[PDB]
RNA sequence: UUCUCAAACUUUAAAUGGGUAAGAAGCCCGGCUCGCUGGUGUGGAGCCGGGCGUGGAAUGCGAGUGCCUAGUGGGCCACUUU
RNA sequence: GCUCAGGGAGGACAGAAACCUCCCGUGGAGCAGAAGGGCAAAAGCUCGCUUGAUCUUGAUUUUCAGUACGAAUACAGACCGU
RNA sequence: GUCUACGGCCAUACCACCCUGAACGCGCCCGAUCUCGUCUGAUCUCGGAAGCUAAGCAGGGUCGGGCCUGGUUAGUACUUGGAUGGGAGACCGCCUGGGAAUACCGGGUGCUGUAGGCU
């Protein structure tokens, strides 16, 4: 037998639409993401200006939104869908997360409406274990120790044993 | 052009680098710190001549410029481009400061960066060549062509290491016959049996 | 017509003929600038003795 | 002239020891300072109130005054050509007790003790420090062996 | 391939924060100005009072902090309330309150404060005041040190602070942080705080799960069906735990057994076992070479 | 790993140097006072009354203290560091 | 209540650089400015409440003649903030 | 023998990796009605006790890195005081006392206070 406290389990869904943008293109992907997920995304104000890129500093660029539980098991079977259940090598982190992306929001779930438009979003797969939540603590913190570790040859053989996800290289 | 060598020759001030504070310091005339083959292995060049300062003093990095070429020149044609290794161990650290009259007087009298200059203590090396064993007089003939470049006394002193290294040429063969040092460029490692167990494994492997 | 600006040469000198005198050590210590709230307490404590008198 | 100001040449003087910054170690704070307690001054950096003037650093008075977070020490700064036993308020963080006093007390009682101990039993005894004397005469004995010849090296030049 | 931080030269110039600090239980900030005397006091011994909320214990100690390290004066347990009545629920903010009561009346059982300084024998919730009597050795005054716990409105450290405040400790507080502090317009329902010591705010909760699933109950409440606490018990039951703590607070220690004195620890291998494990290794390398080739 | 360095760099780190201590203003019990501080004849300080002189390192030397006060306030040289 | 500079591996547009993750991170950042010292559950960052930047005697430090101003340290008496 | 709460000194205590942990604690763990706080009960707060030492944590390991401590370097460098010493000088030697710092090479790898347990 395993040990069931290695139980490799989902953390968060880190999902967030970076539009460049402020007021009204911006607003309405705030629309899109409760929608999406049922809970109310916060806006990501920006790092400092680079003009070249039509930001500016303490300017909304994006919505972000952190999804646990029972909701991210559930949006991350929507969202692997559309990447008809398969990612790549290069996909997974050395931490032991894996993400991918999707280029609009209509194969989700939601229909086109033609006010609002289209917005591609990213998913980041925050991959955990019990014993995770030692690191964040205001009491005894602590690191989770290396055999505790999730590793990318971990999380890949997880998403291929959960949603029977081909990976394939480059 | 440049004051004679006199003027800046005796120690006289506190070192004084190009720094943060000593900035308008042009580029010194030495550049090239060693020359020869000195992409060389250790186990072909184990005779070293040292030229070894008598006495405390500056030399200027037109004169190890002088010197670098003068030693250079006559190894060349003494024994070919590649049958040694020359090192300038003096780097003109010290920068040496001109006041230039042209109403003034000694008002302000606190100089520019003129050049730069190599502070050197008695028993100091200036400059090194490591050459087979055979060149013993060509190293002797070379190093006293260069002493006349530098002003003071030099001594040319032939050291009992194993080239540009620490330990002695009478115990080499057997540090490295014992895997105690393993050739790494024109200088040695050092192995002792102090580290992990996996650094012994790859040795003895 | 510039001077000396500074020096300390004569004074080591100067400063030893009558001697370098340490200051006048003289037992029962001045009170003056011991905090007041401590220095009202001991004056009520002195004030006071006259009270245990009989007792002492 | 000098830069004249407070804490000029105090680079060194009121800056924190090597792999011992952060945080005060809190028995600092926790010992107590009587009246006539012979402290010796040492400004640590670390707390910038009640420091001691670079004048005091490395220098020792006794506590005449007590208040919350800092004593009042006598301490002895010259001046010129005499010296002026003067009154500094500097916070705990500064200040430690000098042992340079215990080695006398630790004495007097050792003292109090060889007098009221051989009160009655009339062995006088010394309790006066005799300096180091001339060391009293004594035999080096040779076991058998010679004493081993030392003779001068001759000379070589190292580098 | 960057440059690795973690280095020699890292570990030369690294220098380690307080042994508390790295195992992340005492904030040396917060401690500095808790547990420091006035210098102008002298050895006067400054209280603190120790609360510190476990995930199975309630840990109630009266602390002043000597130079050695700081001696606990008395201590009160979770763990010792199934002595008065309170079986399991040793971790709430009921048995928090009954922790704190019972290390009020224990410390003043042994400096003689039995008899004088009783405070709210009836658990009213109000803001109580420990005030002294004049002839009567003055009221024990002492700190909550509250440790690393998050003081929102309702912590347990509150629970045990207002524990040790009814049984006659004179601690200085505000009902801001007692649940039942109205927020929106600033007031104190008294009331509500009488629930939370009275243990309401659990009793209604086994009341929300005994209706809508039965299954559910026996996973939450799975000990309460076992020792036997229904709901309309729960009032009356912290009566009778804090009617004997208040009779009897004197702590009996367990006595020490004749133990076979056994090693329970791997020792510290020694310097000719380690210097013999590199020539053994060794060895057992150059032999498995020749042994090859 | 290696060559070479720092008045305004430094883990280290002297020599010479700068405070302090080497007793009766010091010891050690006993008791009184407080409006300060307090779980608490608690803490601290102040006070009376005591009781102990091998004067508690070497060396040399009598010290302490208060008035009035002139001249001076261009300096210069030397060893050593600069 | 938090953690900074920077690096590393990921992820629609998205690149050397936008936002989001996770990890490393002794301060390599920041703290209005000069530079030094000081600082990591802070003295930094982000929010909440505010007027101790108020009123009032002395003592002390710093330059010092051991005078002033300036600045500063320890209190004490209030009235307040948190 | 060991842990817990709170400490004192703050690396002989750190760091990377590996092995072992009995009982008790400590934990992860399970919840979101209340208190409480968030984009999210992850954090924080609250309410619990099915499972598990996997991790934190503890002990031990590594010719480990670091740190601690010695020997070496070396009476070397430097230095107090001295000379009608030397040398054109630069600098050096002696007398008289003091006396370092790497590299290199061994040893060590937390002591412990108060309170409370477990064996």
């Amino acid at each position: 037998k395993e040990n069931p406290m290695r139980e490799l389990r989902i953390r968060k869904l880190c999902l967030n639409i970076c539009v460049g943008e402020s007021g009204d293109r911006l607003t309405r992907a705030a629309k899109v993401l409760e929608q999406l997920t049922g809970q109310t995304p916060v806006f990501s104000k920006a790092r400092y200006t680079v003009r070249s890129f039509g930001i500016r500093r303490n300017e909304k660029i994006a919505v972000h939104c952190t999804v646990r539980g029972a909701k991210a098991e559930e949006i991350l079977e929507k969202g692997l869908k559309v990447r008809e259940y398969e990612l790549r090598k290069n996909n997974f982190s050395d931490t032991g997360n894996f993400g991918f992306g999707i280029q609009e929001h209509i194969d989700l779930g939601i229909k086109y409406d033609p006010s609002i438009g289209i917005y591609g979003l990213d998913f980041y797969v925050v991959l955990g274990r019990p014993g995770f939540s030692i690191a964040d603590k205001k009491r005894r913190t602590g690191c989770i120790g290396a055999k505790h570790r999730i590793s990318k040859e971990e999380a890949m053989r997880w998403f291929q044993q959960k949603y029977d996800g081909i990976i394939l290289p480059g | 052009g440049r004051r004679p060598a006199r003027c800046y020759r005796y120690c006289k001030n506190k070192p004084y680098p190009k720094s943060r504070f000593c900035r308008g310091v042009p580029d010194a005339k030495i550049r090239i710190f060693d020359l020869g083959r000195k992409k060389a292995k250790v186990d072909e060049f184990p005779l070293c001549g040292h030229m070894v300062s008598d006495e405390y003093e500056q030399l200027s990095s037109e004169a190890l410029e002088a010197a670098r070429i003068c030693a250079n020149k006559y190894m060349v044609k003494s024994c070919g481009k590649d049958g040694f290794h020359i090192r300038v161990r003096l780097h003109p650290f010290h920068v040496i400061r001109i006041n230039k009259m042209l109403q003034t007087g000694m008002r302000g009298a606190f100089g520019k960066p003129q050049g730069t200059v190599a502070r050197v203590h008695i028993g100091q090396v200036i400059m090194s060549i490591r050459t087979k064993l055979q060149n013993k007089e060509h190293v002797v003939e070379a190093l006293r062509r260069a002493k006349f470049k530098f002003p003071g006394r030099q001594k040319i002193h032939i050291s009992k290491k194993w080239g540009f290294t620490k330990f002695n040429a009478d115990e080499f063969e057997d540090m490295v016959a014992e895997k105690r040092l393993i050739p790494d460029g024109c200088g040695v490692k050092y192995i002792p049996n102090r580290g992990p167990l996996d650094k012994w494994r790859a040795l003895h492997s | 017509a510039k001077s000396k600006n500074h020096t300390t040469h004569n004074q080591s000198r100067k400063w030893h003929r009558n001697g370098i005198k340490k200051p006048r050590s003289q037992r029962y210590e001045s009170l003056k600038g011991v905090d007041p709230k401590f220095l009202r307490n001991m004056r009520f404590a002195k004030k006071h003795n006259k009270k245990g008198l009989k007792k002492m | 002239t000098n830069t004249k100001g407070k804490r000029r040449g105090t680079r060194y003087m009121f800056s924190r020891p090597f792999r011992k910054h952060g945080v005060v170690p809190l028995a600092t704070y926790m010992r107590i300072y009587k009246k006539g307690d012979i402290v010796d001054i040492k400004g640590m950096g670390t707390v910038q109130k009640g420091m001691p003037h670079k004048c005091y650093h490395g220098k020792t008075g006794r506590v005449y005054n007590v208040t919350q977070h800092a004593v009042g020490i006598v301490v002895n700064k010259q001046v010129k050509g005499k010296i002026l036993a003067k009154r500094i308020n500097v916070r705990i963080e500064h200040i430690k007790h000098s042992k340079s006093r215990d080695s006398f007390l630790k004495r007097v009682k050792e003292n109090d003790q060889k007098k009221k101990e051989a009160k009655e039993k009339g062995t006088w005894v010394q309790l006066k420090r005799q300096p180091a004397p001339p060391r009293e005469a004594h035999f080096v004995r040779t076991n058998g062996k010679e004493p081993e010849l030392l003779e001068p090296i001759p000379y070589e030049f190292m580098a | 391939f960057v440059k690795v931080v973690k280095n020699k030269a890292y570990f030369k110039r690294y220098q380690v924060k307080f042994r508390r600090r790295r195992e992340g239980k005492t904030d040396y900030y917060a401690r500095k100005r808790l547990v420091i005397q006035d210098k102008n006091k002298y050895n006067t011994p400054k209280y603190r009072m120790i609360v510190r909320v476990t995930n199975r214990d309630i840990i109630c100690q009266i602390a002043y902090a000597r130079i050695e390290g700081d001696m606990i004066v008395c201590a009160a347990y979770a763990h010792e309330l199934p002595k008065y009545g309170v079986k399991v629920g040793l971790t709430n903010y009921a048995a928090a309150y009954c922790t704190g009561l019972l290390l009020a009346r224990r410390l003043l059982n042994r400096f003689g404060m039995d008899k004088i300084y009783e405070g709210q024998v009836e658990v009213t919730g109000d803001e109580y005041n420990v005030e002294s009597i004049d002839g009567q050795p003055g009221a024990f005054t002492c700190y909550l040190d509250a440790g690393l716990a998050r003081t929102t409105t309702g912590n347990k450290v509150f629970g045990a602070l207002k524990g040790a405040v009814d049984g006659g400790l004179s601690i200085p507080h505000s009902t801001k942080r007692f649940p039942g502090y109205d927020s929106e317009s600033k007031e104190f329902n008294a009331e509500v705080h009488r629930k939370h010591i009275m243990g309401q705010n659990v009793a209604d909760y086994m009341r929300y799960l005994m209706e809508e699933d039965e299954d559910a109950y026996k996973k939450q409440f799975s000990q309460y069906i076992k020792n036997n606490v229904t709901p309309d018990m729960m009032e009356e039951m912290y009566k009778k735990a804090h009617a004997a703590i208040r009779e009897n607070p004197v702590y009996e220690k367990k006595p020490k057994r004749e133990v076979k004195k056994k090693r329970w620890n791997r020792p510290k291998m020694s310097l000719a076992q380690k210097k013999d494990r590199v020539a053994q290794k060794k060895a057992s390398f150059l032999r498995a070479q020749e042994r090859a080739a």
